[PDB]
């Protein structure tokens, strides 16, 4: 599913991301935009054998289980297909654990490279929430 | 600007393309993030990231930069990582 910007904004607010750990909703929409172009089905295989799955590109080494990466912890306790659905619940619940890990949103290259320090609330501009 | 920092490992995080080691000075306080990024960090460092565990003493060489945004600290992009403390059996 390829979310609309405002659609996802609403979807993320309803799932409790706004100000979660002090990151306002614009951050989360902004990360989705650059991690996965909003595509819930986005997957990306890294040269080390891990894969990043879903709208927030959660990595398979520590965070979910996809069977095809050695010595893998499954800290989010879910299969990596659960992250490829239209229902972003699983992705969101896993993002919560990640962002609580001690590094906030620094867990995400795309957020780091393209959203951090910017006018992130621009990403909820024009949204009816 | 290249730089050398030293201290103990406060936390390790593996997020796939980004791996973060937080290095802390003897008497606590700030803990500086060191970022290993798959596009950019030299290959061998990943191997040593996988050897690191909490409270290990490291000497890290790398580039220091100011963090983006108003949360106004510093970030380090390593070119070498050395482990100082007694080796595990």
């Amino acid at each position: 599913k390829v979310f609309g910007r405002c659609e996802l904004a609403a979807a993320m607010k309803r799932h409790g991301l706004d100000n979660y750990r002090g990151y306002s909703l614009g951050n989360w929409v902004c990360a989705a935009k650059f991690e996965s172009n909003f595509n819930t089905q986005a997957t990306n295989r890294n040269t080390d054998g891990s894969t990043d799955y879903g709208i927030l590109q959660i990595n398979s080494r520590w965070w979910c289980n996809d069977g095809r990466t050695p010595g893998s912890r499954n800290l989010c306790n879910i299969p990596c297909s659960a992250l490829l659905s239209s229902d972003i619940t699983a992705s969101v619940n896993c993002a919560k654990k990640i962002v609580s890990d001690g590094n906030g949103m620094n867990a995400w290259v795309a957020w780091r490279n393209r959203c951090k320090g910017t006018d992130v609330q621009a990403w909820i501009r024009g949204c009816r929430l | 600007t290249e730089v050398v920092v030293a201290g103990w490992v406060a936390s390790l995080g593996d997020y796939g393309r980004v791996k973060i080691v937080k290095v802390s000075d003897r008497e606590g306080g700030a803990a500086v993030p060191v970022y290993l990024e798959a596009g950019k960090t030299p290959d061998h460092l990943f191997k040593v990231f996988a050897e690191l565990s909490r409270e290990d003493v490291v000497v890290i060489k790398g580039i220091v930069e100011a963090s983006k945004g108003v949360g106004r600290g510093v970030e380090i992009f390593p070119s070498e990582i050395w482990i100082l403390n007694k080796a595990k059996a």
